[PDB]
Formats: C-alpha cells, structure tokens, sequence
RNA sequence: CGGCCGGGAACUCAAAGGAGACUGCCAGUGAUAAACUGGAGGAAGGUGGGGAUGACGUCAAGUCAUCAUGGCCCUUACGACCAGGGCUACACACGUGCUACAAUGGCGCAUACAAAGAGAAGCGACCUCGCGAGAGCAAGCGGACCUCAUAAAGUGCGUCGUAGUCCGGAUUGGAGUCUGCAACUCGACUCCAUGAAGUCGGAAUCGCUAGUAAUCGUGGAUCAGAAUGCCACGGUGAAUACG
RNA sequence: AGAACCUUACCUGGUCUUGACAUCCACGGAAGUUUUCAGAGAUGAGAAUGUGCCUUCGGGAACCGUGAGACAGGUGCUGCA
C-alpha cells in the first residue's frame, strides 16, 4: 500500500540506510516486509580530455545510484510517527 | 566565453522568459489549423513583429562558468574540461573509473 | 573448436567453417546439405561422409595438406556461379574423379 | 608523462567525495552551478583563512557545508543563505596535523615564492617540516620558470615512499597556481600518510 | 539453472518419455535450423538417460547457439543434481561445461572491440 | 516550409509590396529576407535581392510565381 | 506498344521499361486495371493490353515526360535562378559538396 | 487459459555482505633453490578474461583560443551593437567511413531472439485520417511497471535467373511531412518517376589470432531541428599462430 | 558531444561610446506595464498606467536616465616566458 523509496550513492550507504529503515519498521510493527533492491541506473558518457587534437584520449565515468524501496501493508499512527520522526500512497 | 558573450546569454534567456508566453500562444494558434486563415496570418504578423531572439532556436545553452560553446552537457551544465577537473578533484557524487 | 556431430566429420566442420564467410552458419549448413543431396546420387563407398580421392589432389603435415586441398577446392568451387549450390559440388567431383 | 589523479582514482577507495547530494538532471545542473559559485566565493573571500577542505551535504532541502581546516578562530552561513534559495548551515572541523595539509603547504609555498624565497630552500623546508611531523611520504613539485628566466623547469623533490600504482595508498594530491611578476607557477604536492583500506 | 552469453535457462525434471516443450511450444516449432536439435541431442545421446525422463526448459535472452549452450548447461546441472556418478563420467569425457566466452567490451579510439582503425604514413 | 500551412512571406516585404502597388512603381523593392517565398501578388515585379553585399534587381513574373526568393540571385562565384 | 518489349518477364517488371512508370507505378496501374502481378507478357492476352495502353496513357508517357523535363529546365535557365545557373554550369543544386564529391555531376576526372 | 488475479519465497532477477583458485596437491625436469611441463580435483591452473592503472625524461610537440598569466599593441578602438553573407564556396589531390559492383542474391507473405540506455517547458499508449514523412484526440510515466519498442540477418513458401538483368544507388523533376520566427546559399524524411557510374580494384598499404575479425541491428551524448561521426550494447560467428 | 540568424572569433553598410559587462560620485524618477510611428534590425520620438517595503522625511535599499575622472573590454600578438 504505502511504498517508501530511497536512493543513495555508496553501496554501504544504501545498505545502512535500508537497515535503519527496516529497524524502525520492525520497531513500529504492522508486518513490514524486507527491503526491495532495484537495479541501478548506469549513466555513462565519454569526455575528450584535452581541448586539442587527441581522439584516443577519452575517459570512462560511471554513475551507480542505488534505488531501493520498502512496503507497508497498512498505514497507522505509529507508521506516520516513524515517518515524521520518496513516498507513494 | 567572454563577459560580453555571457551577458548576451543571460539577456537572451531573460528575453526568452519574458516573451515566452505570447510566443507560446502564437505557436499554439499556428499549430491549431482548422479555420481562420486571416487569424493565422495575424499570428504570423505578431510573430514577425516579435524580434528574432527569445526562442529555443536562439537558446544555445553554452557553459556557465567558462562559457565554452563546445563540449557541453545538459546534465552538468559545464564544459568537458571543467567536469573532468570536477571529477578529478572529487566534489561530485559518483564518477568513478567505468570498467565493465 | 566445436565439431558438427550430426555427420561427425571434423573435416566437414572445417568445410562449413571456411564456407561460413560473413559468419552465416545456417545458410552454410543449407549449402552443405544441398551438397550432400547432390553427392548422394553416387555416394561412392561412404563418399558422402568422407573424401578419399579428393585428398591427393593435383595441387598439393597432413593437416596442412588437407587445409590447402580444401582451400583450392573452395576457390575452384566459388570461382563460378550458375546454380552454385550444385555447380560447386560439380567442380568438386570433377577435380576428385 | 601524463599520470592520473590519486584522489580522482581513489574517490570510492580510501578518500570520499566532497559532495553528497542526489537530484534529477536539471536540478543536478543548477545545484552544481550553485555549489561551484559558493565554493569560488568562499575561496576568494577566505583565501587568507587557511581553508583546506570544503564538503557539502544535502539530505533534503538543506545545505550543510563543513570546512575541514586548521586554526578555526578566523571567521567567528550568511553568504550561502543569501545566494542559495534553500536553508544552509556551516560547520568547522579543526583537524590536527597542520603541516600534512596539502592546501596549506601549497599556500605556504606560493607565499614564499611571492616573497621571493629560493626554490630549493622552500622545497627543502616543506619536505623537512612534512617528514618531521611523522609522515610516511611527501612529494613536492614546482613547475614553470625556475628563477623567472626564459627556460622553464619542473623541479621535484621526493622523500620516504610515495607510491602511485598502489590503489590502497592514503595519498592526497593537490595543485595550486601562484600569480607572480614572471607569470604563473604551478605547484603539485603529494602527501602519503599510510597504507590501510 | 545455467546461462550462456546473456541467456537464462531454467530446467525442470519430469518423466514423459519424449516430451520436450520450450516456452509452451515444441522444440521443432520453437527451435530449428537442424543444428540446435543436434547440439542439444549430443549430451542426450551418450550418457544422459535419453528416454524414461524428460526436461521442461524455459529460456530468456540469447540467440540460437547461446540458448543452446544455456540449456545444455541447464541439463548438465540437472544431471549433476540428479546424481554425481554420471556427472563424473561426463567430466571424464570432453563435456566440461561453463565456458565463459562472452563478447568483449567496445574499446575507445577503435572501430570495434579489437580492431584498430587504418592509418597511413 | 511543410507545404500545408501558409507560404511564409515577411511582413516588411508585404507592406513594401503594398506601398509598391500604391505609389512605389515596383522598381526599388529591396529585400533582405530572401527566406520568404513568393505568392501570386508578385507578378512582373522588379525585386532587388540582397544576396551578397548589395541589392541586385531581378524581374519576377508568373513563370516563377511558385519558387524561393534566394534562387534568383546567387551567392557563389567562379574565377 | 512499340516500346517496352521484353522477353520472359513479369508484368510489373516489364512495365518498368517505359520512361515514366516503374515498380510502384506499375503496381498501382495493375491494381487499378485488375491484372495479376506475376503473369508474363507472353502468357498475357491482348484483351488486357488494350486496356493497359489507355491506363498508362492516362498518366505521363515517355515523350511527354521528356518534353516536360526539357521545358522545365529551359524555363529555369531562362529565368536565371541559382538552380538555372548551376544547371547551366554543371553544378549540383540540392547543396551537395563540390569540394571533393559531385564527380558524377561535374563530369569525367580528366584534369 | 493474460501470472490475470489468490497463493509461494522454491527459481530467475535485483542490489548488498561473504565465499570460490591461492603452484593448493602428485610425479618428473631443473644447481634440493628459483622456475618449468604433464595430471587429478576444480566453474575457472597457472597474474582465468577485460578495463583502469603512463616511471626518470625525449620531442624548447599543441594550447597565453575553454581557461590562468609576465610582457607588447588597440583604447571614439582591433571595444560594444545590429541585418545580409561566409564558415557548406571548386581547375585538382590526399585521408576516414558508408553503399555497392548481386545468386551464402534481391524482392513479396507469415514468423522466432535480446542487452543496454533515455524520457516531463518530454516520451507518448489507444483510436481515426493518410500509399507517406506525419496530423487531431489523449490515459500512464522524472520511471524494473508507462513510452521509445515492430530488432534484422535466421526460419517456411514463392519470384526470377548470370544479366547492369527485378543488384546497387548517385543526379534530376513534380508533390508532400516534421521541428524551427525562418528550410533559398543553408536541415531531415516521405509518395511517384528518372534511374547514372560500379561488373571486385595497379604500384603499394592498414587492421585482426579469438565466440576476435567478418556481418546485421539497437540505444545514448551533442542538439529547437539537423550525423554514414563518436560513445555503448546485442544477434550469428570463422580459419591460422610450423617459427 | 553538432554553422539556419546565435554559434561567429570574419566581410559589406548604419550606430553607441566611462561604454555590452563589475565598482565610485551628484541629481531626477519606485520598479514595472499596454501601445503607435521612421526603420532589414540595432536605434529615436510619443500616448496612458503603476507609485510599494522604511520614513534621519536636504533621504534609506535594489532599479532606470544624465556628466567626468578611474578603469573596463580584446577569441589582438608572443607555448621559442
């Protein structure tokens, strides 16, 4: 019913964020299911390094933004308290 | 990449934000073609009396801090060299050595 | 190096490999199947499976000998068209027998 | 010939980034413009305040800028709150080891060069003060008109052990440019602290 | 379950005495080209319990030979989870599976993965 | 053009053609917006295109009623 | 009639030979006339040919298309536009590159 | 008879934390050493594969034109503006790609198979109009769901048949569609017609040893629109490495 | 990692020069808005309207115009600084 999405950059960062979310979820109760990791979006693009004649000189940059989400079957007052201690109704 | 060129860019985007709405309505009544040939003619009238500036056709969206007209990205808003130095000194999240 | 054990014949696997120009495998398989069909007219003594008189050719390791032989065979085969999927085996049997 | 940035290759290895914030495309663009503008503003207004590291964090509609530096009793969020349309707050981290700071030793080298101290004496004092504090590796390099003459040279001094092909090395690298009456002089400083990851 | 050049393949054991259905279709209808049937019959011929036991397979991704190798790894993993003696007899012969031969990443400054462009003097 | 909407003609060229019909005698019809096409009011006129550096006059008649203005005065030259 | 006399060709392929009708125009003409697209002209009877003559003469014919192209190009040349000037001098009109390419338009590569 | 919903967390997938191969073991060779060969186990056996990772210095190599700056010069100016044009011009040569010189080929019909990426002052379901580029309507989606999005070579049937022929597509004409104030120098695409050169390339030269080259397609950055370029991904998939 | 005017750094004709852009002084006016004419546009002359937040109310603060001195501007030269 109530889907709480979250995003981060580092793998350990999104892991500890989802760990804190699932810990306060087990605190509030209401039978919260575990975190749902989703495949990250890789935003790659090549950039010429020098402003003059060199075409083999191009770097490779990687963007790995971790996007996960958790679900709530029924919103209650304790769940909204744990909220106000991305949202989709 | 000059002060005069950045002044031209900021006055261009200012004139675009000012005259966007009436140009948008003119383009809407131009695209809506069911009748009113004379009103279409008057739409072209107002669109020609409107100056050539203040349009996404004029919007070049060059770099911000350097004003480089080449090597631009709509995601970072800067030049290739400046985003390379930004990823080099490390003040933007991500941008590691892509190796797959 | 994978063979084609439908007929066995790693030499015929090499044949369809060198006939697999531009990487088209199924079409080369259809080519070698038409060749097998046109060879089953006589079929010799297991001549539809292996080639005996085609080894000692007019233009000669035994593996390198067979490689040069099949190269000359494919060259003289693809040298002409006019229903190539029969004319190539016609040139092959003319060079063999 | 052309090496890579130690921090730029160890962004996700040993030394983290200086900005933590996520947004969509145009929001990322305007936020990058804003943070670069406020970084340039802070640098050009506190260049004499021994500023070393500027780290920005934006959890949710709020800027948190922490200045990792030494001698914190110089300044005391007004300018960043005026320029940025979102609420902002400042923090100051008075870090130890004021001699192992790359920005600070670059500022000191540029100040000595603008005060016309000799290149060899300046580099020797820098590397001696860096190694006397208890470091493991320090590599300094001065490039461009070694003496203000018509011939440019790249004089570099090394001491101890400064590895660059070891990715678990705690190596910090910083560049700086001094604008003197003979042009500009670019100094590159490398500080190797330890080997842990 | 096994994979081959980005082609997932899931297997299921079911004794049917000659019932081979892939993606709710027969093998002769879904696959073909008179080579895929043979390259999946090649394990089935020597030691694989050709009759008295069949396998329901589903595939996702890949082409023709990639899916054939994926389902071949799937049926050999089914044989491995069935028993270990037949697995050892397959490994004694030339049936070592999980051949990692994927496509190489396109390089920079080149026309393809391992093709440098043409340059004159 | 997309060939369904109105054939584009500029306002200043329109009003100068109106003034030419009134009293302009159709001779000094200097144009700079050669991007505008022609429609059947320009028959037998003497229009001076600014193709290069100055204005060069060209007579336009009914045989060239549907065309473009930049055609009749080129911008290229050979030795 | 006199022109377009091939041997052992289909109707749509045969009708291409007239200067002014090709593959898709032949398909449209045969669809309007109700003629099969695969029957050879040797098996085709003249009862369809007498209708096909008028059906093709409804559109442009060889001589009419040639004289129309000639009058159009001479009209443009006498008007003296950029198109007419490039057609007189042997230069392309649609904005091609005359630096290295346009050899087919310019002629043989003798000098 | 749609995973459509109940049901399940078995399986794929997802992103995490770990593990798995480190000469670990046997035999032989080798100055027991280092090291090498063969073999078992093992998914991977000798840094498994790839990317990234660029030494002191060389070319006083390129950039004071992205930028930063010592000096010299303009300062009613080489400074700011405006419209048209040029950057796309054409006696000629060179370079990198693409399309072909067809029969493993072209075309007509039915039909099998993805990875990866992108999207809101946008992608666009779905319907209708149109031979068409596309137009009106418009739910969903800043997103594993909604959209781009129908992958093609392949398979099955048929058509010709070794010719510039039904290959190929340059050029040109008539008429349309899209973005854009605006498509002529100076965009792209489409309907029809015309369909040229080209029939396998000289001296010579370039890349390539693996599911790489070879062949076919898709996506993205750039951008109002405008790439055979570039950057990524996928389908089929060789021969040779005696030295 | 993209020329249609912009890009444009270039050429033909019209312009403004403490300047298009940053800062100082004294004075007038809040700012802003609709719209006409000459004109290819840059540019000049009009016709109405709005008149605030503070009031030391000879005025604060952004903003528009007038005059000068500093300066500014330069994709102009020198990578052999």
């Amino acid at each position: 019913r109530i889907r709480i999405r979250l995003k981060a950059f580092d793998h350990r960062l999104i892991d500890q964020a989802t760990a804190e979310i699932v810990e306060t979820a087990k605190r509030t109760g209401a039978q919260v299911r575990g975190p749902i990791p989703l495949p990250t979006r890789k935003e790659r693009f090549t950039v010429l390094i020098s402003p003059h004649v060199n075409k083999d000189a191009r770097d490779q940059y990687e963007i790995r933004t971790h996007l996960r989400l958790v679900d709530i079957v029924e919103p209650t007052e304790k769940t909204v308290d744990a909220l106000m201690r991305q949202i989709s109704l | 990449a000059k002060q005069s060129m950045k002044a031209r860019e900021v006055k261009r985007v200012a004139l675009a934000d000012k005259y966007f709405a009436k140009r948008a309505e003119l383009k809407a009544i131009i695209s809506d073609v069911n009748a009113s040939d004379e009103d279409r003619w008057n739409a072209v009238l107002k669109l020609q009396t409107l100056p050539r500036d203040s349009s996404p056709s004029r919007q070049r969206n060059r770099c911000r801090q350097t004003g480089r007209p080449h090597g631009f990205l709509r995601k970072f808003g800067l030049s290739r060299i400046k985003v390379r130095e930004a990823a080099m000194r490390g003040e933007i999240p991500g941008l590691k050595k892509a190796s797959w | 190096i994978l063979p084609d054990p439908k007929f066995g014949s790693e030499l015929l696997a090499k044949f369809v490999n060198i006939l697999m120009v531009d990487g088209k495998k199924s079409t080369a398989e259809s080519i070698v199947y038409s060749a097998l069909e046109t060879l089953a007219q006589r079929s010799g003594k297991s001549e539809l499976e292996a080639f005996e008189v085609a080894l000692e050719n007019v233009r000669p390791r035994p593996v390198r000998r067979n490689a040069l032989a099949m190269r000359w065979i494919v060259e003289a085969a693809r040298k002409r068209g006019d229903k190539s999927m029969a004319l190539r085996l016609a040139n092959e049997l003319s060079d063999a027998a | 010939g052309q090496k890579v940035h130690p921090n730029g290759i160890r962004l996700g290895i040993v030394k983290p980034w200086n900005s933590t914030w996520f947004a969509n495309t145009k929001e990322f663009a305007d936020n990058l413009d804003s943070d670069f503008k406020v970084r340039q503003y802070l640098t050009k207004e506190l260049a004499k305040a021994s500023v070393s590291r500027i780290v920005i964090e934006r959890p949710a509609k709020s800027i948190r800028v922490t200045i990792h530096t030494a001698r914190p009793g110089i300044v005391i969020r007004k300018v960043v709150a005026d320029i940025a349309g979102v609420p902002a707050q400042i923090n100051i981290a008075e870090v130890r080891k004021p001699e192992l700071d790359a920005k600070l030793v670059a500022d000191s080298i540029t100040s000595q060069l603008e005060r016309r101290v000799m290149f060899r004496r300046a580099m020797k004092r820098a590397v001696q003060n860096a190694m006397r504090l208890g470091a493991k590796g320090i590599k300094v390099e001065v490039s461009g008109r070694l003496g203000g003459a018509e011939i440019a040279r790249t004089e570099w001094y090394r001491e101890g052990r400064v590895p660059l092909h070891t990715l678990r090395a705690d190596i910090d690298y910083n560049t700086s440019e001094a604008h003197t009456t003979y042009g500009v002089i670019g100094v590159k400083v490398w500080i190797f602290k330890g080997e842990i990851l | 379950t096994g994979r081959r050049k980005s082609s997932a393949a899931r297997v299921f054991i079911k004794p049917g005495n000659g019932k081979i259905v892939i993606n709710q279709r027969s093998l002769e209808q879904y696959f073909g080209r008179e080579t895929a049937r043979m390259v999946v019959r090649q394990p089935l011929e020597l030691v694989d319990m050709v009759e008295k036991l069949d396998l329901y397979i589903t595939v996702k991704g890949g082409g023709i030979s990639g899916q054939a190798g994926a389902i071949r790894h799937g049926i050999t993993r089914a044989l491995m989870e069935y028993d270990e003696s037949l697995r050892s007899e397959l490994r004694k012969a030339g049936f070592v599976t999980r051949d990692a031969r994927q496509v190489e990443r396109k390089k920079v400054g080149l026309r393809k993965a391992r093709r440098r462009p043409q340059f004159s003097k | 053009r997309s060939l369904k909407k109105g054939p584009f003609i500029d306002l200043h060229l329109l009003k100068k053609v109106e003034k030419a019909v009134e009293s302009g005698d159709k001779k000094p019809l200097r144009t700079w917006s050669r991007r505008s096409t022609i429609f059947p009011n320009m028959i037998g006129l003497t229009i001076a295109v600014h193709n290069g550096r100055q204005h060069v006059p060209v007579f336009v008649t009914d045989e060239m009623v549907g065309h473009k203005l930049g055609e009749f005065a080129p911008t290229r030259t050979y030795r | 009639a006199g022109i377009n006399i091939p041997d052992h060709k289909h109707a749509v392929i045969a009708l291409t030979s007239i200067y002014g009708v090709g593959k898709t125009r032949s398909k449209a003409i045969l669809a309007a006339a109700g003629i099969a697209e695969d029957v050879k002209i040797s098996e085709l009877s003249e009862g369809q040919i007498d209708t096909l003559r008028d059906e093709v003469a409804k559109f442009v014919v060889e001589g009419d298309l040639r004289r129309e192209i000639s009058m159009s190009i001479k009209r443009l040349m006498d008007l003296g536009c950029y198109r007419g000037l490039r057609h007189r001098r042997g230069l392309p009109v649609r904005g091609q590159r005359t630096k290295t390419n346009a050899r087919t338009r310019k002629g043989p590569r003798k000098p």
